[PDB]
RNA sequence: GAACAAUAGUAAGCACAAUCAUAGCACAUAAAAACGUUAGGUCAAGGUGUAGCUUAUGGGUUGGAAAGAAAUGGGCUACA
RNA sequence: UUCGCCAGAGUACUACUCGCAACUGCCUAAAACUCAAAGGACUUGGCGGUGCUUCACAUCCACCUAGAGGAGCCUGUUCUA
RNA sequence: UGCCAGCCACCGCGGUCAUACGAUUAACCCAAAUUAAUAGAUCCACGGCGUAAAGAGUGUUUAAGAAAAAAAAUCACAAU
């Protein structure tokens, strides 16, 4: 809010401005963008140009972090993806030649699975009709929903364990058993779209 | 008053206003419109434009003679003393 | 409402002298400072007798020179020398003024222990910078 | 056609008896009644009840039918975009008549006379 | 107050030789550009609000404009317009208006603006609405919307302004060292309580010092070396270049990204004309505007309250 | 006591706004924020109108107070 | 041009009378006493669990984070002393 | 003196600074009278009746009155 409205997002991707010849309407657009003498942001320091960077594993690294613990955070989801990491190439070696062409050796699309397959489909919202509260059903928009899925693979796993169990172990576990999406995650998931299902007929409620 | 309205329909003020303050006014009224404050009324039609153009030259030439002939009296005046 | 130092808009007819129609909240930015001393910078010592000091000289010439005082009174320290310098309204005639120089300058040079100087600017009436 | 006024009010000289109690004067107003915000009903219920049904036969896996959820969230954009289009839409007015604003000044041009 | 006008004028300049006399310049060549070094000499008030220093200037400046006498001796008023209470605003819209009819039985984004309303008022020196500035620009499109005759185009350029636009990063040449007979470029970063000085050398071995130590041991924190990174990954040049950097201030991150603008900044004498504008839109150049807040007294953390209760 | 293709409003003043400060911009924050309202707060900062006290409702010395059955407001530190 | 009706407010569509297929009825219709008013229309406010539009940006709702209420202690009130 | 003691024909005055009480001090006005009380003289409406008190629930006639000329045409159709 030390930015004006005046300062537009910067727009991190090299791959836009390494390959700009092909592109008309983006061609325009940027030159728009740099001629409107358009003041820019100064690019955060979590966003980087990295190859290695992905977002999602970014937003979840902070809703982790308590206070001001970067170091912390990253240093558990690390230990996160690493843990999944081993735990997967020891279920690899300790199998048979079919099921080395199944397992999946990247915690990354491991967890991207492990997040799709846990965000629920629709969600309640409460509506104050002649006194009581209703539940009631509402289609969700994206962002919400990931944000639903993150906010409970983090409370799950920090809620739940044994207090000898480190939460970069606990969190591969819920993990790979989301992945397979036999894990409480999509129990919870589940009792979602079964408290929906009751209460469908005041879906007609709601009004928007 | 070439036109003794305002284009809200109503009696435009400076009728109120100069008959209130001892101004003498001389209008076009039209047949809408409402004479009685007006101390020299001419009835006539305010909306054609060869009307407005008639009534406009009209008081353009009377104020040009006064004004003409008022120079002539004073240069007669001079002469005369 | 912040009633600090403040002259309250009246039906409108009220005179008011360039100094209290300018309130807190702008000295240093348009009014200035009624006194000057060294005694506030950061390694300096004894403000405090210098305010005292100014105080007193305040109530003193309010006081030694009834009725005629026209605005507040403006103190500077140079040099452990005192300059007073003082807008005055012409009421008296002149000869009770140097009287009262005088009288001031002395009684004050040997009450405060170190050389007085004295300046009376005389003015019409009082200025008006707003209303009126 | 406009409904006869004649005889309808109450009034000294008629001899009938009266027809229309107005509440407020029958007199035509300078402005115009402001545009009337319409309301909402519950969005996109349809694909919300088919994909119950599919939940409820297949015993709540997802992986099951992703056709029912696809249309669902099909409906959900729909919804969405429907609302910010309609919410940048006041250029509507009554398509085919003009904006309140307009008829009011309008209305201001050519008032209606009570007096004189 | 004509009177006031002359005679301020003639003091105005016999003062002037009394400054020039004493401040012991020639009275001829004497500027409002030296007048002003001259007060600011002679009364030196510390003051924050700048019209409330001292000043002497020509009248014209100090006063403002008066609206001359409207009506001669007999009464009678000069201008026919007189009685709309504003004559200078119709006047303008009487010729303006004329100036159209011409056109019409005639007639069978260089950084250029309207004047603002204040502008109007200036030049008419004449009090105005809204609402009537507006009629007056909405004539003015009806003018440019025509055939533009020669004294029609000045008519308008009355009514015209223009402004100035300028947007690019500001270009150091290199600079050539000495020693070597090698090309480097310095840059200075400032982020939050933290400045940052980086000397980039156009033929590297990759080497990167941070206030004489390696930068890995300057920063053993994984995101710092990535914010690092990020000038240099942006532009491919990640062997290329050799850096030394002094930094001092504030905290790691704090430092990490002081050394991002600097490097960013000292990488533009480096990369080609096109890529700034790139490295512009990526915001590696822009500073950070933002920093701590002061508390505010009564309060907590400048946001946070004392908790607040309703009994 | 207004309608701007304007229908009785004009008006300097004080507010807001503008400028200042936060060491260059900008935004942000700071400051500012009238008239009144709450007989809101304070005769224990000080000063006062009206009333009272004057070998005392004045002035001094020596000690003594600020205990917890609880009830509650805000904090601090935790529950790992 | 006529007829009918009105002399402060209550008391009072009441008490007594008169007459009526009414017998907790209808009609006619007072005074003691009390008060300095009682009334009609309007004017600005304020208010409204009236109606309509437009908002809330730490903000009511939905939403996000971190806490208070529980525990020990610190410290302030309130009560007992 | 402090909503107490009391006063007023009407409006009202007394709740700590009462020109309304009680008593002084000045004044005012009447005056061999002056106030208080009670009766008179005087005093409504030749004004009104949508909202203020007042057009009866409806019609016809009696009694009593008022009076130039025109003053029964039809259902746009649902009196009983
Ligand atoms: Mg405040
Ligand atoms: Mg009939
Ligand atoms: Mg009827
Ligand atoms: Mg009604
Ligand atoms: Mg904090
Ligand atoms: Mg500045
Ligand atoms: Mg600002
Ligand atoms: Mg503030
Ligand atoms: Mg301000
Ligand atoms: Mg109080
Ligand atoms: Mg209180
Ligand atoms: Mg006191
Ligand atoms: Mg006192
Ligand atoms: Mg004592
Ligand atoms: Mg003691
Ligand atoms: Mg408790
Ligand atoms: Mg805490
Ligand atoms: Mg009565
Ligand atoms: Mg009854
Ligand atoms: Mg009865
Ligand atoms: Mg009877
Ligand atoms: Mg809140
Ligand atoms: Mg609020
Ligand atoms: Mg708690
Ligand atoms: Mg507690
Ligand atoms: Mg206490
Ligand atoms: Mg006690
Ligand atoms: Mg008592
Ligand atoms: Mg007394
Ligand atoms: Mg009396
Ligand atoms: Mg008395
Ligand atoms: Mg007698
Ligand atoms: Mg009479
Ligand atoms: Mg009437
Ligand atoms: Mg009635
Ligand atoms: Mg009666
Ligand atoms: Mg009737
Ligand atoms: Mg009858
Ligand atoms: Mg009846
Ligand atoms: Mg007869
Ligand atoms: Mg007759």
């Amino acid at each position: 809010s030390r930015y004006g409205p005046e300062y537009k997002d910067p727009q991190i991707d090299k791959e836009y401005y390494r390959k700009p010849l092909a592109e008309q309407t983006e061609e325009e657009k940027y030159e728009r963008d740099f001629k409107k003498t358009q003041l820019i942001k100064a690019a955060p320091a979590t966003k980087t140009s990295s190859v290695f960077e992905d977002p999602v594993i970014s937003k979840f690294t902070n809703m982790m972090m308590k206070g001001g613990n970067k170091v912390l955070a990253r240093s558990l989801m690390t230990q996160t993806l690493e843990a999944v990491k081993r735990k997967q190439f020891a279920k690899y070696h300790a199998a048979s030649a079919e099921e080395q062409a199944t397992i999946e050796r990247n915690p990354y699309t491991i967890f991207h699975q492990a997040l799709k397959n846990c965000e629920p489909v629709i969600g309640l919202v409460p509506i104050l009709k002649g006194g009581h509260f209703y539940q009631v059903p509402v289609p969700l928009a994206d962002r919400r929903r990931r944000f639903l899925a993150m906010k409970w693979m983090i409370a799950e796993c920090r809620e739940k364990k044994h207090r000898r169990v480190l939460m970069p172990e606990k969190l591969s576990q819920e993990l790979l058993e989301a992945f397979h999406n036999q894990g409480p995650v999509i129990k919870r998931k589940h009792d979602m779209h079964k408290m929906a299902e009751a209460n469908r007929a005041l879906a007609h409620y709601r009004w928007w | 008053f070439l036109h003794t309205l305002n284009n809200v329909f109503e009696p435009h003020v400076a009728v109120r206003d100069a008959a209130k303050m001892n101004i003498p006014t001389v209008g076009i009224v039209d047949t809408n419109c409402n004479p009685a404050l007006i101390t020299y009324p001419v009835p006539g039609n305010d909306d054609s434009p060869p009307a407005v153009r008639l009534f406009c030259r009209l008081f353009q030439v009377a104020i040009s003679r006064a004004k003409e002939k008022r120079r002539q009296v004073e240069a007669l005046y001079r002469l005369q003393g | 409402k912040n009633r600090a130092a403040r002259v309250r808009v009246s039906k409108g007819d009220k005179p008011v002298t360039y100094e209290e129609a300018h309130a807190p909240h702008y000295i240093a930015h348009r009014k200035g400072w009624l006194s000057l001393h060294t005694g506030n910078l950061d390694g300096e010592d004894h403000a405090a007798e210098r305010t005292v000091e100014d105080v007193f000289l305040r109530k003193f010439m309010l006081g030694t020179f009834p009725g005629c005082l026209a605005d507040q009174l403006v103190l500077k320290r140079r040099a452990n020398q005192l300059e007073i310098c003082a807008l005055v309204l012409r009421q008296l005639p002149p000869h009770k003024f140097y009287f009262l120089v005088g009288y001031s300058e002395t009684l004050l040079s040997h009450f405060y222990k170190c050389p007085v100087h004295l300046h009376l600017q005389t003015v019409p009436s009082k200025v008006v910078y707003k209303y009126i | 056609a406009t409904p006869s006024l004649r005889g309808r009010l109450a009034r000294l000289g008629n001899p009938r008896r009266p027809i229309l109690k107005p509440n407020k004067p029958l007199i035509l107003a300078n402005h115009v009644g402001e545009r009337r915000r319409e309301k909402g009903e519950a969005t996109c219920i349809t694909e919300m009840s088919v994909m119950m049904a599919c939940w409820k036969q297949n015993e709540f896996r997802d992986e099951a039918c992703r056709k029912e959820i696809q249309d669902f969230f099909d409906c959900a954009s729909r919804a969405e975009a429907a609302r910010k289009m309609r919410s940048i839409q006041e250029n509507l007015g009554e398509l085919g008549s003009l904006p309140p604003k307009k008829l009011n000044k309008l209305l201001h041009r050519f008032p209606n006379k009570p007096h004189v | 107050t004509v009177d006031f006008i002359k005679k301020q004028i003639e003091e105005f300049n016999i003062g002037k030789r009394h400054l020039a006399n004493m401040m012991g310049e020639d009275p001829e060549t004497f500027t409002q550009e030296d007048i002003d070094r001259a007060i600011a000499y002679l009364f030196p008030s510390g003051l924050f609000e700048k019209r409330a220093r001292p000043i002497m200037k020509h009248p014209e400046e100090i006063f403002p404009k008066q609206r001359a006498i409207q009506w001669g001796e007999d009464g009678r008023p000069f201008h026919f317009l007189f009685y709309t209470g504003k004559q200078s605003y119709y006047s303008l819209m009487h010729d303006t208006y004329g100036k159209l009819l011409d056109v019409e039985k005639h007639h069978n984004p260089i950084g250029s603006r309207w004047l603002i309303k204040e502008e109007l008022e200036e030049m008419l020196v004449e009090k105005l609405s809204d609402q009537d500035y507006a009629q007056f620009i909405r004539l003015l499109e009806r003018l440019s919307a025509l055939p533009c005759g020669a004294t029609e185009e000045d008519f308008v350029n009355r009514f015209r302004r223009s402004i100035p636009x300028x947007x690019x990063x500001x270009x150091x040449x290199x600079x050539x060292x000495x020693x070597x007979g090698m090309a480097f470029s310095r840059g200075e970063g400032k982020r939050k309580t933290a400045k940052a000085e980086v000397v980039v050398y156009g033929q590297g071995s990759g080497r990167i010092d941070v206030n004489g130590v390696d930068y890995l041991l300057y920063f053993p924190v994984t995101q710092d070396r990535e914010q690092l990174m990020f000038p240099l990954h942006f532009l491919d040049r990640l062997g290329k270049h050799d850096m030394t950097c002094a930094v001092s201030g504030g905290g790691r991150s704090a430092q990490a990204g002081a050394v991002r603008l600097a490097m960013a900044r000292a990488l533009c004498s480096f990369v080609t004309e096109d890529e700034v504008e790139w490295m512009r839109q990526a915001g590696l150049l822009t500073a950070d505007p933002r920093v701590r807040e002061r508390k505010k007294p009564g309060q907590e953390g400048a946001r946070r309250k004392f908790t607040w209760k309703k009994r």
